[PDB]
């Protein structure tokens, strides 16, 4: 598990004031006068649900205290 | 092998679109002076802290 | 003719299966396989024997 | 049944009789710790051997590190069986070389070397190849 | 209907790095940052080509 | 030094000898058969008692790699140059500088690597050993060889 | 001999006059003419012996004629044996329809059958199609007007009864209409089967017209590509042919090797004929170069003196292919050296090797002089759509193709490892292609 994270925080997504800056700097250089795809961990639950039915998930972490605990009990036989 | 065939859409591969239209959008804010852009921000903290 | 006859999907098909394997067997359906090893009625009876041949090798 | 000898492998850089020792001390008293290494030039083949005063202490030794992810490196820890003695591993260090000979004279040294090239330049004849000289 | 500044800079490049060759237009990474067909590419050229000259 | 009839005839010889007289493609034994070596011995080491991972580079009259690159053409194996550069370096020039200054002369630099390259993207081994086994001719900058 | 002389319509001359077709072969020649009188006919012309045009005019003619339109049904039914041809024979017949105002389909096994139902619901004036699916369309989709059937067309009868749709031939005739039809079939041999099946779809008494070792090897199916272009990248400078089973396949491999700087050309039936025959031309004369094509669109053209023959996908037609080695070597007098790559499953194919008694060479490789390009070919296709698309198709075509194959004692699609098949086209996980397997 310390391992795990290690990898996952790694990949952590940009915050809204993080992304908003980021935007606002293109913005600014594009209002005086070729990009590689990004990389960040996948989240949601759908999201990743179809994400796994498609096999493209390389590596699907669940938690194991979710209330309604019919969310993801499907979750790991689905990954199988 | 995946369970169903749907195609993958264009948008997967090629730069965002929401992202281009807020950019524009933020570059119409500061063509207009509704946004003060990042260095002339920088400027005004530098000058009246004393 | 309407969509709402058309046919089964195959991931319609999978998640009902998967649901049925993971959720388990409700207590008159353990009566049901127990007696067998040892419209609707027909239904339920195909679905506990197709069960049964599914556990045994596939 | 199992002796006390543990085997260790895919160990990280680093990772020597010093450290084993060291680290797995804490499981119980050792008697032995040896660790492969290359003859010519001392460097870990990231494998090793080491064995417990107490057999039941092997066991614990081997169920939590047998998949450690370490550096990297899965560690492969396993338990062998009766008997098994650990033997021949050697702690060999880096060989510097020494520059020694020249023991025969300068004459026969270069005499030698005139009849080497006749017998050289005479052998590629039975090869299908005319050089001369 | 007026096409925009920042188009009309991405087929002046299109048009001065290519011309008329829409095949490669089509496969260049740097200026197709989008990958657009060559019926798009071609109809906003012309467009492009209709108001300038 | 050495007469020019000799090596003249020396090189006839080989080339004679090295084609006397089943398989998709050539195997090793048969891809580099005609590759010609020229051994030198000297009395005691060359470099001394130390390692010298440094390579001599000797004058020639003739191209070395232009017929390599012009023949790899119709080989499995292309011919690539990596040029290896500083970090501080490593944006003072681009691919369209190296394009402008040399495709003239018919010389094309494959990649363009860092230092930095090398200790993040081509860490592990297998990674490391598939890009590097890939190039020809490696151009390290002077600083960053060491 | 020309297509002036016969009085035709004027969409139609526009058409041929476009294909470029102005002297009409023999064939075409002493059939079209008494079609277009309304008789009957049992031809015996090969394949791609200019046939296609020929059965084709006369329906286009008398679709015009009568003047359908869609609401009126199906009127022309072609019967073809294998999904590849028809797809051909829908190409030739998409361009014969260019100006005209009539529709035509295509109904082919392993397609998309709801697709093919709604196609059929619009109303299609012209359907070329496969027996097997002709059955479940007849028999199980509600709107499919057929009533106004007033021609068929039976191509290849002996390929189809040797594939073995006999049966669905029969059915098929016992539900087709019969008094308004006039029928036509064509077969390049006739056994007993071929008349049983004459007798029961024509008018009696219709008209009829008359008219060195193999090598192999052994590649597994996650490296037949790779092994492909390291042999064509190291053989560049001689000519080389390559057949492949599917259109699809042969355009996504030819803008492959077009991307990674490998100049090949490329022939298949979804390409303008005018475009095939430009290309076929220039490969005649350039005595350099690769040529890729399918094998349906290679049997009719009469293939040059090559130096390389790779049969890289599994032939359409093993008859053929086992007499063409043959065949070709009688014609061409230049040693074109035959090559044909097999898996480890599908290796029960050198028996009908061994049992046609041909000589048998087996070629071998090492493994480590591939060209080692799978990690950029896989980078490509995640990044650039089209090539992406185009991979996908290709994979899904060869598929189609492979499970659909008259040989099922060799070619079956259930010991086919699927991920190691998208492997060889730049997939790590394998598209979903919905066939039955």
């Amino acid at each position: 598990a310390a391992e795990t994270f290690k990898l996952f925080n790694k990949y952590r997504p940009e915050t809204a004031a993080e992304k908003k800056e980021r935007l606002t700097k293109e913005a600014a250089a594009v209002a005086e006068g070729a990009s590689p795809k990004p990389y960040a961990v996948k989240y949601g639950l759908n999201h990743v649900v179809a994400l796994i039915e498609n096999k493209k998930a390389k590596l699907v972490l669940i938690a194991n205290d979710v209330d309604p605990i019919e969310l993801v009990v499907f979750l790991p036989a689905l990954c199988k | 092998m995946p369970l169903t065939a749907v195609p993958e859409p264009k948008r997967r591969f090629v730069p965002s679109k929401n992202e281009a239209k807020r950019v524009m959008k933020i570059v119409r804010a500061i063509r207009e002076g509704r946004i003060i852009p990042p260095k002339k921000l920088k400027e005004m903290k530098e000058k009246e802290k004393i | 003719i309407s969509y709402k006859k058309g046919a089964a999907s195959n991931r319609t098909k999978f998640v009902r299966s998967l649901v049925r394997e993971i959720a388990g067997l409700s207590p008159y359906e353990r009566r049901l396989i127990d007696l067998i090893r040892n419209t609707r009625a027909k239904a339920k009876v195909e679905e506990m024997n197709n069960i049964i041949a599914a556990s045994r090798r596939h | 049944e199992y002796s006390g000898i543990i085997y260790v492998s895919r160990l990280p850089h680093g990772f020597h009789e010093k450290e084993l020792s060291k680290y797995f001390a804490q499981f119980g008293d050792l008697k032995e710790v040896r660790l492969a290494r290359n003859k010519k030039t001392g460097n870990s083949r990231h494998y090793g051997f080491l064995e417990f005063v107490n057999k039941e202490d092997a066991m614990i030794a081997q169920e939590s590190m047998n998949n450690y992810l370490l550096m990297g490196h899965l560690l492969q820890v396993r338990v062998l069986p009766k008997g098994a003695k650990i033997e021949k591993l050697y702690k060999y260090k880096k060989r510097v070389l020494v520059e020694k000979g020249i023991t025969k004279p300068v004459k026969q040294l270069k005499d030698n070397m005139k009849q080497k090239h006749e017998e050289r330049i005479k052998k590629l004849a039975k090869s299908g190849i005319e050089f001369k000289w | 209907r007026s096409q925009s500044e920042r188009e009309e800079e991405w087929l002046e490049k299109l048009y001065k790095k290519h011309g008329d060759d829409y095949k490669k237009m089509f496969f260049d990474k740097k200026l197709n940052i989008y990958q657009q067909s060559e019926g798009d590419l071609k109809r906003r050229l012309l467009r492009w080509k209709k108001r300038n000259g | 030094a050495i007469p020019r009839e000799r090596v003249i005839k020396a090189v006839n010889e080989l080339i004679k000898f090295t084609s006397k007289p089943k398989n998709l493609l050539e195997d090793d034994e048969e891809e580099l058969k005609k590759d010609l070596q020229l051994i030198v011995v000297n009395n005691k080491s060359f470099t001394g008692t130390s390692k010298s991972f440094k390579l001599k580079l000797l004058n020639v009259k003739h191209s070395f790699y232009k017929p390599w690159k012009e023949a790899s053409a119709t080989a499995v194996k292309d011919f690539k140059v990596l040029l290896i550069l500083k970090d501080s370096d490593i944006k003072k020039v681009s691919e369209d500088d190296l394009f402008d200054q040399l495709d003239s002369e018919g010389i094309k630099v494959d990649e363009i690597i860092c230092g930095k390259d090398l200790k993040t993207v081509y860490k592990a081994y297998e990674a490391r050993n598939a890009f590097i086994s890939q190039f020809s001719l490696i151009l390290a900058d002077d600083s960053i060889v060491t | 001999e020309k297509f002036e002389e016969l009085k035709l319509s004027q969409p139609t001359l526009k058409a041929i006059e476009k294909m470029g077709f102005t002297t009409m072969t023999s064939v075409q020649a002493r059939t079209i003419p008494p079609l277009l009188a309304g008789r009957d006919v049992l031809g015996a012309a090969k394949t791609g012996s200019g046939k296609t045009l020929a059965f084709l005019i006369p329906a286009i003619e008398l679709l015009h004629s009568l003047k359908f339109k869609p609401r009126n049904g199906t009127g022309i039914i072609v019967i073809t044996p294998t999904r590849e041809l028809a797809l051909q024979i829908f190409g030739v017949a998409r361009e014969l329809m260019e100006f005209h105002s009539q529709t035509f389909g295509i109904v082919i096994g392993g397609a998309n059958r709801r697709q093919e139902a709604e196609k059929l619901m619009k109303g299609v004036n012209m359907l070329i199609a496969t027996p097997g699916r002709l059955l479940d369309h007849l028999q199980n989709t509600k709107g499919f007007v057929f009533k106004n059937l007033k021609a068929l067309i039976i191509d290849e009868a002996d390929r189809i009864l040797e594939i073995g749709f006999e049966d669905e031939m029969r059915q098929i005739i016992k539900i087709l209409p019969n008094e308004d039809r006039q029928s036509m079939l064509f077969s390049a041999t006739q056994t007993t089967k071929v008349e049983d099946l004459a007798r029961i779809s024509l008018r009696p008494g219709p008209l009829f017209i008359n008219v060195l070792e193999q090598g192999y090897v052994v590649c597994d199916s996650d490296k037949r590509f790779l092994l492909l272009f390291s042999f064509l990248k190291r053989n560049q400078k001689k000519k080389i042919i390559v057949f492949l089973s599917s259109c699809n396949s042969v355009k996504y491999y030819a803008e492959l090797l077009n991307y990674i700087d490998l100049p090949v050309l490329e022939l298949h039936g979804k390409q303008k004929q005018q475009k095939r025959t430009n290309t076929f031309f220039e490969f005649c004369n350039a005595e350099r170069g690769i040529l890729i094509c399918t094998d349906v669109a290679a049997r009719g053209l009469d293939i040059p003196a090559v130096d390389w023959i790779i049969q890289f996908d599994p032939p359409d037609d093993p008859r053929d292919y086992i007499h063409r080695v043959g065949r070709t070597a009688r014609g061409t007098k230049g040693k074109g050296k035959s090559l044909m790559f097999l898996t480890p499953n599908e290796l029960g194919f050198l028996r009908y090797l061994k049992a046609s008694k041909v000589p048998l060479n087996e070629y071998e490789f090492p493994e480590n002089k591939i060209a080692n390009v799978q990690s950029q070919l896989e980078k490509l296709i995640k990044s650039n759509y089209y090539l992406h698309q185009t991979a996908k198709d290709g994979y899904r075509s060869y598929l189609q193709a492979y499970a659909s194959h008259s040989l099922k004692t060799v070619y079956q699609i259930d010991k086919l490892d699927l991920a190691k098949v998208a492997k060889s086209y730049g997939f790590p996980v394998p598209p979903k292609v919905n066939i039955t397997i």
